[PDB]
């Protein structure tokens, strides 16, 4: 008896965000042992709907008044399967900036991550009214598992505003595994609360190339390259073995089907990426 | 000698904007009479040749001055110059119905006051030491823009 | 006796409290079209981010984002391809006109020797009214003629442009030019200028380099030059795409550029040139690898 994994699909916004006349919501109930599957449309915790059929999948649509969307209803899709039940939920996605607050939270370095073994999200909330104790903020790991120990930072800006960090320690593990994280800003201005997650990036990996370059220059100085290419998450790290300021390195940017360059003036170029084997790392030298 | 009032108050209007000038009077825009014999003269949607100094009479009552500006955000403000404990009232207004949004204060370079939506500044006792130039920034249509700077006085007198 | 797709793109939902998902999928559902052959092309704000082909059926094509990039408010097409598409984006607020007012290739200026500097104005309201576009020279002197195209944009903004051709001697002594946007919605009028850079110059350095799969890479390491202002390409002219190039960063500045060229052009033979102001002979230094 596997479970069915459920998920709602909405329709989309206007290429300028705006909302269609009426609101389809997709019910994806998918990859379960072949049974009897019945999905329950919930309105805010009254039935609107039921369905019912009998390692296949099932979908169930329900649709929306744009105006009912916006009237911040919470729909619920129910899945009863094998006796026992399962769900998602959902509503209008709250406004993202409040107030004009914003709330931007990091993914680790992919240094920080496999060379220092030592791995810190990092949620930053910004434009804040100044206050006192009334700003509070809060981590969440998705799976339900504990969270502890979790910086904060009430700082407060040279235009007038509050800005506040909280940087939060993160198992390489946990995160490798594709965990997600939960940051959650709460304060008396805001009629609710901000939240803002980040997980393993999604997609196929593939290891990076590197090539350590050079051509002596005229008290004369040398100058060193590298080319870090066709790795397949944005998520790489690169550093000489020598301080993370004494080279420079681009922005990535996609190749034939990514890269970086890397600016090393004074050996070892290093690349520290995700799918790289074995140590996770590729690395090359220079002569 | 009368004296010219403002409602509102803001010697400083965009144009297309309103003011009304309250003092069988005579009425002298930049030197010319206005053809105004009512106590109180109506300015409805402001040109810019409505700028310049304004006096009333019945004894010649002295000048007010009216500057008018289009662009889209005017540090509009009760009085250039105060009395200590006179009432100062400062506003960071926007062009039309628009809406300016993230607005803060600058007194003589500081931030005296952010707030996410836009506010005003409201002084019932005139502190001598308010003295200031004074500019506003704000946020109009997801778009940045500082005030023009306007220069503010107070004056302590035995 | 076909009949075209039908296209409509499904997003992730939200958290029954209404936050979003760590990764917001994009779902594109190709649906009752003709048995044949389809091709998705996936646009972020305009530009290909991946492709597909498949070969009266339906397809699906779907796309990951991260929360951050979603909530960057980037606008995300699917183009199925004669072209049929779809686009969203966070749901939404208006933005008023922005202009931006480019300097001369110092390609463009020295080499082709047609310099042409161009006035963008974006975000406009379609529905405002029209937007006029005015040059004019600091001097005095009348502008030549401005091409004028527009572009109305995927997010349902106004894309203005005109493109002023400027005379080589007038630029290169210190002439300004003025681009002047006016609008029934601007309570004023947007103005922006451009004139031949200050400061002190100093020519480039560069630096053919060739790599050891059976394509080619090519890169480039010209660096420590004295106006930003630079100018790279290959040739063999090899077109100014099939290569890409980083932005300047300080060092003089520096830049990078990446010519994968393939072993049947390893079969033929190439050139990296810097077209720089300061460059010393007919303003260009360049070199090689094999
Ligand atoms: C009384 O005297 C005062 C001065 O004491 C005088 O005020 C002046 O008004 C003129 C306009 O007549 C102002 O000049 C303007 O400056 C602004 C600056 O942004 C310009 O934009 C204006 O040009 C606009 O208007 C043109 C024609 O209307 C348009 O074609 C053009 O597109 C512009 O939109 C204009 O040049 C000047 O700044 C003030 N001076 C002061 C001190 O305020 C007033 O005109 C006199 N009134 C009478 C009735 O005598
Ligand atoms: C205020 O200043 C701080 C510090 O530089 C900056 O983080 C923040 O973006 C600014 N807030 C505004 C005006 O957007
Ligand atoms: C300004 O005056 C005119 C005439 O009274 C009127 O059309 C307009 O509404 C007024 N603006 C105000 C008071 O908001
Ligand atoms: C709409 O799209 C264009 C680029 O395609 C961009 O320049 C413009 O700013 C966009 N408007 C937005 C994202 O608000």
């Amino acid at each position: 008896f596997t479970p069915p994994t459920v998920k709602i699909l909405q329709s989309s916004c206007d290429g300028g965000g705006h909302f269609p006349p009426t609101i389809q919501l997709l019910c994806l109930v998918s990859g379960y042992t072949p049974g009897t599957i019945q999905i329950t449309w919930l309105e805010d915790g009254q039935v609107m709907d039921v369905d019912l059929s009998t390692l296949a999948s099932t979908q169930s649509e329900l649709t929306l008044s744009q105006k009912h969307w916006l009237s911040d209803r919470t729909y619920t899709c129910q899945v009863t399967y094998q006796g026992h039940t399962f769900e998602d939920s959902t509503k209008k996605c709250a406004d993202s900036n409040p107030r004009g607050v914003s709330a931007y939270l990091s993914r680790p370095s992919p240094f920080d991550l496999f060379i220092r073994k030592s791995p810190t999200i990092t949620c930053l909330v910004v434009d804040l009214a100044p206050s006192k104790g009334t700003v509070q903020l809060t981590w969440s790991r998705a799976s339900g598992k504990p969270v502890n120990h979790s910086t904060r930072k009430e700082e407060k800006q040279r235009n007038g505003t509050l800005t506040v960090t909280s940087t939060l320690p993160v198992g390489t593990r946990d995160w490798i595994e594709g965990e997600t994280y939960q940051c959650r800003v709460t304060h008396p201005h805001l009629p609710r609360a901000l939240m803002r997650s980040t997980t393993k990036t999604s997609g196929p990996r593939a290891a990076p190339e590197v090539y350590a370059f050079a051509t002596p220059e005229w008290r004369d100085k040398r100058t060193l390259a590298c080319l870090i290419q066709n790795f397949m998450p944005e998520d790489i790290s690169v550093q000489w073995l020598l301080p993370d300021a004494r080279h420079s390195t681009t922005q990535p940017r996609k190749t034939k089907g990514f890269f970086v360059f890397s600016r090393l003036e004074v050996f070892i170029c290093r690349a520290v990426h995700e799918a790289a084997s074995p140590s996770q790392t590729v690395q090359r030298a220079v002569s | 000698k009368p004296k010219v009032s403002l409602n509102p108050p803001w010697n400083r209007i965009f144009k297309g904007e309103n003011v009304t000038l309250t003092c069988s009077t005579k009425w002298f825009h930049n030197g010319s009479l206005s053809e105004e014999t009512n106590s109180s003269l109506n300015i409805v949607n402001a040109k810019f040749e409505d700028s310049g100094e304004y006096k009333c009479q019945h004894a010649e009552s002295e000048p007010v001055y009216l500057e008018v500006f289009s662009d889209w955000l005017l540090l509009q403000a009760s009085a250039e110059v105060v009395m200590e404990g006179q009432p100062l009232f400062l506003r960071c207004h926007g062009w039309r119905n628009w809406d300016v949004y993230k607005v803060i204060y600058y007194k003589d370079g500081e931030a005296l006051k952010y707030w996410y939506e836009n506010h005003a500044i409201s002084i019932t006792n005139a502190a001598a030491e308010d003295s200031g130039t004074y500019y506003c920034t704000g946020k109009v249509w997801q778009l940045d823009y500082e005030s023009e700077p306007l220069n503010i006085t107070v004056i302590k007198a035995p």
